[PDB]
Order: C-alpha cells, then structure tokens, then sequence
RNA sequence: AUAUGGAUUCUUCACGGUAACGUAACUGAAUGUGGAGACGUCGGCGCGAGCCCUGGGAGGAGUUAUCUUUUCUUCUUAACAGCUUAUCACCCCGGAAUUGGUUUAUCCGGAGAUGGGGUCUUAUGGCUGGAAGAGGCCAGCACCUUUGCUGGCUCCGGUGCGCUUGUGACGGCCCGUGAAAAUCCACAGGAAGGAAUAGUUUUCAUGCCAGGUCGUACUGAUAACCGCAGCAGGUCUCCAAGGUGAACAGCCUCUAGUUGAUAGAAUAAUGUAGAUAAGGGAAGUCGGCAAAAUAGAUCCGUAACUUCGGGAUAAGGAUUGGCUCUAAGGGUCGGACGAUCAACUUAGAACUGGUACGGACAAGGGGAAUCUGACUGUCUAAUUAAAACAUAGCAUUGCGAUGGUCAGAAAGUGAUGUUGACGCAAU
RNA sequence: UUCAAAUGAGAACUUUGAAGACUGAAGUGGGGAAAGGUUCCACGUCAACAGCAGUUGGACGUGGGUUAGUCGAUCCUAAGA
C-alpha cells in the first residue's frame, strides 16, 4: 500500500514523464523514470521492419558497433532482402531488353 | 559489475598495472541437497570495472589465495 | 520422505526457583497437541519425553515451533506465569524459558 | 517559486538585508531624530510587487 | 562549516560572485599550497557565493585551518 | 589525448551459412538516397510489472473464564553488466478439392496453405555478477560515558473476468486521416590512402585527462498564492489499502495526519436545520409551491402511435433472509480410462422465524392530451435558460485571377489563398 | 471532547502520557507546476498581532541553512514575434 511520487520537477503525465514502480534493496517502493521505447528501423522500399538491426533511440546508435547496425549484404541496413532481390531482377531484365 | 569464470584470465588481471586493490569474500551457502559448504569470491578492482571470480571448492581456493601477487593490496573479508 | 523433526525446550532456569514443574508441563502437551484433527490422535506420531531438566518433542506429523510456543503460552497463562516466564528462542528449533 | 531567474534572486537578497532594525548606537549621535525604521516590511502584509 | 573541516576534510570559503570553479581551484592551490579534489559552489540567500573545497587524501583540512588562523 | 593486446595484409582493405543471416574487430572523400526523431481516438483480447488474496516454515507481539495448530507483524534486492528468453515477420524443403488452416471478434493460401526444419527484433522474463559486506527481524552481554560488542535467521510455494499501469497483435470511426526542427545512424558511390622486413584499423578490448554558468530551503492552501484579512470563495497535476456492493457511490476500518473553529450555565417565545402524525385526501393555493409516494436485482407482462430505428424500465404483477444439501459448467499428466490440482457462476430442493429478508446505506412516480422548438448543442459572469441563437436540410446572389468580398495614411502593403466553381464570398 | 502530570506569577487553549473521536486512498495522507520570498531550522522571548485566552506561533529579537558532467535551464523548432 506504499505510494510513490515523481522524482523530477515535472508533475504532469507526459510522454517524457513516465514511471515504473520498483522495490529497492531497502525494502520500499520507489518510482523509476523510464525512457520512451525505441522503434525498429524500416525498409526504404516497402516500409517493413528490418531484420537483424538493433532497436535504439537515434543517439544510441553512435555508441554501438557497426555489426549491430547492418547486414552482410548489399543495402544491408537500408533495404530488406526481398526488396534487394526485386532490384537485382529488375536491373538485369531491363538492361537485357535495352540491348534487343 | 563483471564476472569471470576462467582462472587463467584472472591472474592476468592482477598484473594489469592499473589494479591496486582486491578483496576476498567468504560465503556460507547451502548446496542443492547436501551439507553446507564455504564459497569464496575474488574481486579485483579495475579502473573501469570490478571483476568477480567465484569458486565453490575450498581446496582450489587456498591455492589461488597463495598465488596472488605479493605487491597487490589484498583485503581479507 | 517424512524425516522426524526435533524440538527442544529448556526449563533449567524456572525449575531452579521451584515455581515450575517440568513433569506437568510435558503432560499438558500430551493432552493438548492436536494432530490431523482433534486431541488424542497421537498414533505413535508425536512423543514428548522428559528427563527433569529439558522437554523434548519429536513429531512426524504437522508440528511447528509457532504451535509449540502457542501451547506453552496457554499453559503459562493458566497458572498465571506470564509475568515471570517468557518463551524465548536461542537457536533454530531450540528454545528456553527466561525467568528474569 | 523554486524556479527563479538570477535577477529575481538578486532582487530578493537585497530586500532581505534592508529588512532589519536600526542600530541603537546611531540613536545617540548628536542631532539624531531617527526612532524606528519606517521602511520595515513583513512578507504577509505588503508584497514586493515582483 | 567547522564540522566539515575535521570530519569531511573540506574547507569552506566565501568567494567572489564572478569566480567559477576553475578559478577557485587555481586560487586555493597557490594560496595554501594544497591539492584540491573537487569544488562545489552555491549562491547564498544573502547574495554571496560559498564554495565547498575538498582536499586530496594527502592533505588534512584541519592542519590547513589552524595554519590559516581559524579553528 | 594516446599506447598495448587482439584483428587484418605476400590473393593488400576478414570469414561462415543453400538461404533468412551470424560475429569482438574487419579502408571509404565529394555527392546522393533512405531510416530513426515522428505522433488521433475508442473497443475487446494476449502478456509483463507493482499492488491485492493465500499455503508451509523460521522469529517477535496480542488474546487465553472457555474456544481458536489462533489474531497482528518481519522474511527485501537499484542503476548497470554477461548468458539466455517472443507474438509478429522472414528463409529452406514440399506441392494442397474429400479445400484446409485459423481468431473472443473471418481472415489467409499455386503471387505457394497446412506440415517438417531454421533465422531475427529483446518490449519483457529467468539465472549470475552488482550483493549481503547493505537493509530488515530477533537473542545474549557491557553502560553517566566519546556509546558499543558478540551472535543467529533473512527460506519455499499457490491463485485470478481482481485493481493500477505498461505493452503487443488486431478491429471500429471520419467531406476530421490526427506537428515541426535540431540531432544520430545505415546504404549507394569509389576520390584518395595504402604491405614484406613492413603497415593500417581508435565503429574490438584495456589504459589517461577534463566536464563551466544559473536554479535547488519552505508553503502549495478552511493560515505561507489571489480576493483590503490567518475571508465557508477562486486556483493546473502524479501516487491510491481491507470489507460490503455493479461500482473511483454511500457506510465502517489499516498506514499516515489532525483532534483546530471563544467558553460556562440554562432549556421561554420567535426562528434556522432535521423529523412524526388519528380520520379525510388538494377542499389549500395564481399554480400540487413544498413535502410524500416510487426506487436495487430476477422472473412474468407491456398499448396508441411511428420516420420501423423507437415508444419501453410503457402500463401492470410476483419473488428476495438464514441454514443444511443437490445438479451442471474446467486445467494438467504418462495412453483407453483413471489419478491429481484450482476458480465464483447459475439453477433447483428441504429445514427454520412474531410473514421478517435490495432489513442501515443506496435508490425511476405513472397515465390521457393541447401550445411550441425537430433532435444533441449555445447566451444575458451578479434578477430573464426560453418558444431566443445555432444546427443539418432547402433556396437565392456575386465571381474564371488584369477577378469577387474585405483591410490599409501610404507603400516594390495585406486577409480569403499551401485557394480555383463538388471553390471562395454574401444573404 | 475528557482525566492527570510537567512548566509557569498566571493554563478550557503550551508540552508529555492516557482515553474518546474524525479525515477513510478522487483523504484533513505523501510530492509538485504557477504565485509568494525566508514564512524553513535552533536559541532567546510576549508590548503589539493570532476579533476569548496564551507560558504557544507562519508574531518579536539574534543567528544557522539551499553543494549536480548525469535533475532542469541552457540547445531545437510550433502558432507566432
Ligand atoms: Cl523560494
Ligand atoms: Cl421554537
Ligand atoms: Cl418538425
Ligand atoms: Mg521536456
Ligand atoms: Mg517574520
Ligand atoms: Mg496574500
Ligand atoms: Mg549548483
Ligand atoms: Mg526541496
Ligand atoms: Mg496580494
Ligand atoms: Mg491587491
Ligand atoms: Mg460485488
Ligand atoms: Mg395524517
Ligand atoms: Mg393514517
Ligand atoms: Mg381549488
Ligand atoms: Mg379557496
Ligand atoms: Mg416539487
Ligand atoms: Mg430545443
Ligand atoms: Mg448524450
Ligand atoms: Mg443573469
Ligand atoms: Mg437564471
Ligand atoms: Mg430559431
Ligand atoms: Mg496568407
Ligand atoms: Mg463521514
Ligand atoms: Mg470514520
Ligand atoms: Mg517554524
Ligand atoms: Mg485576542
Ligand atoms: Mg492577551
Ligand atoms: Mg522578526
Ligand atoms: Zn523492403
């Protein structure tokens, strides 16, 4: 039945003032301010979420290694595999049609 | 804040030139369904991280305590 | 799967003053310990021995230190000994009566 | 409020120091006719207008 | 303030309103020949600035205080 | 700022996996492209966290005429870090009508379903490090004392249309489709820079230095703000225990907080506030003003009229406590049936009483018509809430931009206009 | 609201203890945004103020108190200026 308070000066329930209730090693309940959840990067062509890419706030990508931000393929962290497949098939067939 | 499970890398940390202090913690815990055993923890204070090695066998614990470098500040309990 | 549990009660201090009777105290537990229901179902499941200085209870049934303290407090109140005798625990499942 | 600019806090500091009684030794000076501080302020009677 | 000297190894000073933490640390080192761990500052309600100066472990604040002249 | 280790290079700028993609690293200028920042509301469903409820055990307290293996209370684990953990999505194999799969909610499949085997986001959870050395609960000892010492325990479970909150996949709605920018990252591109007795990567690990300035006390209101005041007024928001019950209703209690508002004595009239009345029942009064009556839930039953949606809780009836029982409605586990565990939901039957039972609290009066406005909505702050205003619908009027309507003292000046007749403007 | 003790020249009103009650988690609880500006805390202390009282106080006198690389401001842009 322990009640909690905000730990900052903002007294309103905005998107940047969300809290979670946790229990401390001291045995009491205390509010825990939580950052807004991240959004997965999306494919450039179809707009679907990219597989194999970490989900973080924009500034946090500068701290992680490059292996978390790309895929070992052309357009790795930009376009998904299916859209890359469509690009290659279209490129080959159109250029062949140009010759004929 | 970091745990190591290999003794070979533990001795390398004790001579990293930035380590000056260490502590030994003895814990009296119960195993799955047997008699109580003494558990010891070796904690190395690095510049950025604290490394903890935990071994549950007292026979190997005694050897590791002796093998610690003589120039390292070791705190017992 | 029902290994016996031993409870030891030391009455050395109260009997020294002579205001306590260890034999009667052990007999009270015989006629008041409930086991799987009502009183008197001690089918070689609860035994309360006596040697003149300590009280030993060994039970293979539902018994606990809290229940033992509960029955001991009832006996002390019956004989008006709450103002002198206190049921104190020294170690796990080992107890004593303090005269103070 | 707890949130205050530097200018406001500096203004409040001066008003605190001006709110004090007149020293007694000044009243014994030759040709002295000053008796009490006529500009005394209480926080609940007159507001600073700030 | 005297409690922080003997116990916390911290010297308390009144400083000019125009001085920042860099200047306070520099001034203490040359005035009293001591090393400074860190400096915390605040502006008092009367319009003056107070600095909490903590010396390094190699120095004792109490020995500095009685050498300055205040005990 | 910089060094070492590691990685890489004589095929100069890494390898594995059919693939989804994996990793401790693993050159990338101009320029270009893309992503994150970055977004409405309502509904049910899944999952998580805290809280609530509860079993065993280890301590302390309370009650003890009698009863109660009883009543109350303590049993906790931060940021961060390592490993692991997922609906959705995607990949490979395979080729489907006797169509199958599948949500509470009907959608999906030869543009490749079901099924078998894999990949990925880490919301979230688990274990470990942080970390028991802390914190919590007790016991045995010293003592004006600067105030202490030594001991133990701090454990293992269950449950859900629960409450609060977060989140995921979906669904409904619009002539309404529900910010911007700073900032960070990836890719495309290939300008340059580069090895053999030698170089390069500070997007891998470790190590070194620094992080200024201003705010920070307290009240936040029946006494710290505004109303001339320590004024029954006014003033934005977060946290939210148990019982009764549909319930953030009323009523009682735990934690915490108050016990403040000039008092004493007496009990006349008249008042203010709260109440009850024999018989009659609106005869009172401009007028049923005021008050009374009705009230929850279950079952039965329900007219004229109607824009077919309503009217409707129409109207009008019956039942309701306590106690002892019965019947039906589920999960999981080794393969045809058993064992075991855990939810309040509904229906029915006996017995029982001063015939009482939504027992306090809570809680619709109804019917037959006329005038008027269609409806919801809106205004005379401090005497008027209405039939007044608005509204959808209907109709008229101007205008094709060198224009209509309107603004400005003027202007190399403005609104409609990020507009173009399914528009703007004026009635 | 009541009893007793303590303090004091003086106590229906201050302090401590005991008892009886209320707010009943959309609180008379625990934090804040505006606004106020030292009202915060201790010691001393009662002429005036707290529409009775007063030994008490948000009163009077004298002092003490607000510590940040991580919470805000600072930076960005919104209608607009
Ligand atoms: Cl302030
Ligand atoms: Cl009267
Ligand atoms: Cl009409
Ligand atoms: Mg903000
Ligand atoms: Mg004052
Ligand atoms: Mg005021
Ligand atoms: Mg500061
Ligand atoms: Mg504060
Ligand atoms: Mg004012
Ligand atoms: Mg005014
Ligand atoms: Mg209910
Ligand atoms: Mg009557
Ligand atoms: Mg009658
Ligand atoms: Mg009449
Ligand atoms: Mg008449
Ligand atoms: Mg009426
Ligand atoms: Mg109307
Ligand atoms: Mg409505
Ligand atoms: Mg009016
Ligand atoms: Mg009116
Ligand atoms: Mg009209
Ligand atoms: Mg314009
Ligand atoms: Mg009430
Ligand atoms: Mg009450
Ligand atoms: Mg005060
Ligand atoms: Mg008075
Ligand atoms: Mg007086
Ligand atoms: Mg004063
Ligand atoms: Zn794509």
């Amino acid at each position: 039945a322990q009640r909690v308070t905000f730990r900052r000066r903002n007294p309103y329930n905005t998107r940047s003032n969300k809290i979670k209730v946790v229990k401390t090693p001291g045995g009491i309940l205390r509010a825990q301010h939580v950052k807004k959840l991240a959004t997965r990067p999306k494919c450039g062509d179809c707009g679907s979420a990219l597989q194999g890419i970490s989900t973080l706030r924009p500034r946090q990508y500068a701290t992680v290694s490059k292996t978390h931000k790309t895929v070992s393929r052309a357009y790795g962290g930009s376009r998904c595999a299916n859209c890359v497949k469509e690009r290659i098939i279209r490129a080959f067939l159109i250029e062949e049609q140009k010759i004929v | 804040a970091r745990e190591i499970t290999d003794i070979k890398q533990f001795l390398e940390l004790t001579r990293r030139a930035d380590v000056k202090t260490a502590t030994v913690k003895i814990n009296k815990k119960l195993n799955k369904a047997g008699k109580p055993f003494r558990q010891t923890k070796f904690k190395v204070r690095g510049s950025s991280s604290l490394y903890t090695l935990v071994i549950n066998d007292a026979g190997k614990a005694k050897k590791l305590i002796q093998s610690l470098p003589p120039t390292l500040k070791v705190n017992r309990l | 799967q029902k290994i016996a549990k031993t409870f030891t009660v030391d009455v050395s201090s109260p009997t020294e003053n002579g205001v306590f009777d260890p034999a009667s105290y052990a007999k009270y537990l015989i006629d008041h310990i409930k086991v799987e229901g009502a009183v008197g179902n001690l089918g070689n499941a609860v035994t309360v021995t006596e040697d003149g200085t300590v009280v030993t209870v060994v039970s293979t049934a539902k018994f606990s230190g809290k229940y033992l303290k509960y029955l001991t407090k009832k006996y002390l109140k019956k004989n008006q000994l709450r103002d002198w005798i206190r049921f104190v625990s020294t170690k796990t499942n080992e107890y004593r009566l303090a005269f103070y | 409020a707890s949130h205050k600019t530097f200018r406001i806090k500096r203004f409040l500091a001066k008003k605190q120091k001006q709110n004090r009684p007149i020293p007694q030794w000044i009243q014994m000076k030759t040709g002295n006719k000053i008796m009490y501080n006529s500009k005394r302020r209480h926080w609940r009677r007159t507001k600073l207008g700030l | 303030a005297m409690k922080k000297v003997e116990d916390g190894n911290i010297l308390v000073f009144q400083v000019s309103m125009k001085a920042n933490k860099y200047q306070i640390k520099k001034a203490v080192k040359e005035l009293y020949e001591v090393d400074v761990l860190k400096v915390n500052t605040l502006v008092r309600p009367n319009g003056t600035k107070k600095a909490y100066v903590r010396l390094t472990a190699d120095y004792d604040a109490l020995d500095i205080a009685n050498r300055i002249g205040y005990i």
